[PDB]
């Protein structure tokens, strides 16, 4: 199932502070292009489809698409946008057609 | 008909599964520790 | 299909969660044990 | 609510490898058992029906009206099952390869 790995999200935590902001880390693949509309979402554990992410954020792209060595790149959620309640979260990174290339581990609020 | 979803569950159940045996193995490391407190404290 | 198949990876899921909320409150409560005890082992 | 047709109950965390395991299971009102319906035990994450480790013919009731009479069992050989460390649940699948219930899981330790 390389074809919903092609992001990898780096270093999530089990639980992230409430009422602050999040981080997330993520690095592209090899041989992934990155396009300007995609988008890393907050998704509660278990859903079925990409357009019930609790919060987005469109992704940071490396400003040179052909170096292989700049493929980590990071987003920032901004606590007003962040759940704060006890539900179980992951990052997911949706691209333009609206296919997952890669989810995360969960974490909650907490 | 997309399996992207299935394989982002996989992803979350896989992890706490994998919180859940430490968990739980964890526990069971406090248990001890207790009885080991019970032995000296409890006689 | 992938909506049963879904379906059941969730039922999965929703069970391991509420066993890794028991593991962490059994957890809690081990710990609240050792604390007492070991309040015990400083007076 | 079609995969909730068939309501697994009793399920145990672990089962005795080597034991012979019961399921328990009852029908929503509705629901009417086919005699080539089974009961599968599958790895979690399975994405089709064809991927059950293991399975039986759904036990047939000999009275299904009966108030005293809900509860069904059907009986997996301790030969047939898993012998690994993976989580695994109960699907109900009927005749026309519908899942109608799906257990909550557990392990052979």
């Amino acid at each position: 199932h390389c074809h919903f790995s092609q992001v990898i999200f780096n270093s999530v935590e089990k639980f992230y502070i409430p009422g602050g902001d999040v981080t997330c880390h993520y690095t592209f693949t090899q041989h992934f292009i990155p396009r300007r509309k995609d988008w890393i979402g907050i998704f509660r554990v278990g859903w079925k489809t990409t357009r019930e992410y609790y919060t987005f954020m469109w992704v940071t792209l490396p400003i040179d698409l052909n170096n292989k060595s700049a493929k980590q790149q990071e987003v920032q959620f901004k606590a007003y946008y962040l759940p704060k309640d006890d539900e179980y979260y992951q990052f997911c990174y949706v691209d333009e057609d609206g296919v997952v290339r890669g989810a995360s581990i969960p974490f909650q609020f907490r | 008909e997309s399996v992207a979803s299935h394989f982002a569950l996989v992803t979350a159940y896989e992890d706490i599964k994998k919180r859940l045996k430490d968990s739980e193995k964890e526990n069971s490391l406090l248990k001890k520790r207790i009885r080991f407190l019970e032995e000296k404290l409890i006689a």
